[PDB]
RNA sequence: AAAACAGUGAAAUUGUGUGUGGACCCGAAUGGAUCGGGCCCGUCUUGAAACACGGACCAAGGAGUGCACAUACACU
């Protein structure tokens, strides 16, 4: 069954993350944008090192497409959280969800 | 002239379209990738994408602009010749002393992939060669040969950015 | 029908999934069967959509206007211009680069069949080629 | 002629209709909304014993204020009532529908009730005299039947 | 008072079948729980969501016009 490969062979080589928030004030929402926080990662300035770095959101139940990408744009607060943007804006029912941190770079176009 | 034209067409002069094509062309162009240095002949990498992800592997050479070639070794690991983007790489220091004769090319290793090749495995005479060659740099050393059958597998108590490859 | 103007071929495409798909309904539309749903611009002393709250809908206005070099042309990158006679084809003969025809709907079958041969002759784009004669 | 509101082959089906019935319209869709997907047989058992009091009609939008009977266990509602004029009605219809199936050379068993629909027909107007000087309205709801019955794949 | 063609046959409203929701609109999405913003219009009024008035629903009809006399502007 090749889901269940699929996440071992993600689950060996990425650092994990969730999904908690999109960017948003007191009032208003702006999803295009999405906040995520990295396992071990707790100061600004180790967040960082993180910013260009490939994201991905593997769902394996879905029926249209099974993975969503995206990438880091800037660092978030003080506590090492970080804003990320994806090919498709992530829906309110998709919050909470683990999300994989894929060590290495790519540009803004690719997506 | 006919009253079709001398009202409908009168909107636009579409003799100017093609300056416009051109600009809206040029916004819309990919930015350029930057090949990288770091890697030199012999180097282990690990593979970080696609149907070989978390195997070690030997880099061969730069291919066709960001593509670049690696070799398992189909006795050891049972991963042949092939190609991928060389950012898909992760280095360490370890550098065999290997040289090659001439430039060979292999399949694409794309990032999204339907289905895993358990069979049908052959072998060409280059990928025998190239074999015969890099094994000879791997018996005379001591736990070497094991070290490429261990799938790697990244720390989970403590950030990448610390450890050392 | 999958043709393309050959001058925006490459460029297609960004045109096309650039385009608006706003609609402005008519203020409650949506309450009483009575009003349609064609734009009237509200006058009321209170109302909400005209003193622009927010949570209230858009209302049209120049700023949504396209550019001028895009407006008006079709998703195969042409152009239209109406036709009902043989003698109308003779006046695109300088302008086929940019331009194509569509035949009137109330034109009848033995006559569209005199249009079409012109057409292909003079090269000439007809977007209702198949029309009525598919039988 | 006549435009069945639906399509099934008239090989292996049998039908009818009627026009302006006076049958009341809102009694009659409770009854046929209950015995449709029925087998004809035991469609034709069961408004039998309707009519003898000994089971009822359940009713479901046309309900209100209704009353509650424990006959009406049988269907998983408490609400039930016997209306006898549209069911003898219902019940000859249904009874020339064997008639004709046996005549047509289908078998008189696997018939099962596939369509049944009603429809309302135009008003027949009366009045009644009130209070104070004033005339009232008093008028009648007739109705349009149409059935269909096919025989069973099994 | 009503009532033309034995034409065409809209909307309100009803039954049956198939789908989607629990008043509905705008912005953004999922395989899937939904998230954010929005009080009922018209009108007099310093001030209306109002415990101010008119409005059950659909079609059709429904309100700055004509002449005379001086006048300022634009055009011949």
């Amino acid at each position: 069954m090749e889901v269940i490969k699929k996440i071992e062979l993600k689950e060996r080589v990425c650092a994990k993350g969730t999904l908690y928030s999109h960017k948003r004030s007191k009032k208003n929402i702006y999803p295009r944008y999405s906040l995520i926080t990295i396992e071990n990662v707790k100061t600004r300035e180790a967040a960082m090192k993180y910013v260009g770095n490939a994201v991905e959101l593997f769902k394996p139940e879905s029926t249209k497409e099974e993975s969503i990408h995206g990438i880091i744009k800037a660092v978030h607060g003080r506590s090492g959280a970080v804003r990320a943007k994806f090919s498709r804006n992530i829906s309110p029912v998709e919050m909470g969800s683990k999300v994989y941190i894929k060590l290495y770079k790519m540009n803004e176009d690719e997506i | 002239q006919r009253l079709n034209i001398s009202n409908i067409k009168n909107y636009y002069t579409a003799d100017d379209i093609p300056a416009f094509a051109e600009k809206l062309l040029e916004l819309h162009k990919p930015a350029p990738i930057e090949l990288r240095t770091d890697l030199v002949q012999g180097n282990v990498v690990v593979v970080l994408e696609g149907e070989y992800a978390s195997y070690r592997v030997v880099y061969l050479s730069r291919t066709e602009d960001n593509k670049a070639l690696c070799m398992g070794l189909p006795s050891i690991n049972g991963i042949g010749l092939f190609e991928i983007d060389e950012r898909f790489l992760l280095r360490t220091s370890i550098v065999l002393d290997i040289r090659l004769d001439k430039k060979y090319r292999a399949k694409e290793s794309k990032r999204s992939f339907k289905k895993f090749n358990t069979k049908e495995k052959v072998l060409t005479k280059e990928e025998n060669d190239i074999e015969e060659l890099l094994l000879k740099e791997i018996e005379n050393e001591k736990f070497m040969k094991k070290y490429f059958e261990t799938p790697y597998e990244i720390n989970n108590t403590v950030d990448f950015y610390e450890i050392n490859h | 029908m999958d043709i393309v103007n050959p001058s925006l071929s490459k460029v297609i495409d960004i045109i096309n999934k650039g385009k608006s798909k706003k609609q402005f309904k008519r203020f409650q539309s949506w309450r009483v069967k009575r009003v349609s749903e064609s734009w009237r611009k509200p006058r009321g002393i209170d109302n909400r959509m005209r003193r622009k709250f927010g949570g209230a809908p858009d209302m049209p206005g120049i700023g949504y206007k396209k550019p001028n070099a895009i407006r008006f042309l079709l998703p195969n990158g042409y152009r239209k211009i109406m036709v009902a006679c043989v003698k109308d084809l003779e006046a695109l003969i300088s302008l086929n680069s940019f331009y194509c025809a569509e035949i009137r709907h109330a034109v009848g079958s033995k006559k569209r069949i005199e249009i079409l041969e012109r057409a292909e002759e003079l090269g000439i784009l007809v977007i209702n080629k198949e029309g009525k004669l598919v039988k | 002629a006549h435009k069945y509101s639906c399509d099934i082959s008239e090989a292996t089906s049998v039908r009818s209709q009627y026009n302006n019935i006076k049958i009341k319209f809102k009694n009659t869709r409770e009854v046929c909304n209950i015995i449709k997907t029925m087998e004809l047989n035991k469609a034709i058992a069961y408004l039998n014993d309707v009519l003898r009091f000994k089971k009822c009609i359940p009713v479901f939008r046309f309900a209100k204020k209704c009353g509650r009977t424990p006959q009406a266990k049988e269907f998983g509602t408490d609400k039930g009532k016997w209306p006898v004029k549209s069911v003898a009605f219902v019940k000859k219809m249904l009874e020339d529908l064997l008639v004709e199936a046996e005549k047509k050379g289908l078998g008189t068993s696997e018939l099962v009730i596939k369509h049944i629909q009603v429809n309302q027909a135009p008003k027949i107007y009366g009045r009644k005299h009130g209070a104070f000087g004033r005339i009232k309205p008093y008028n009648k709801s007739p109705s349009h039947i149409e059935v269909i019955a096919v025989k069973r794949e099994h």
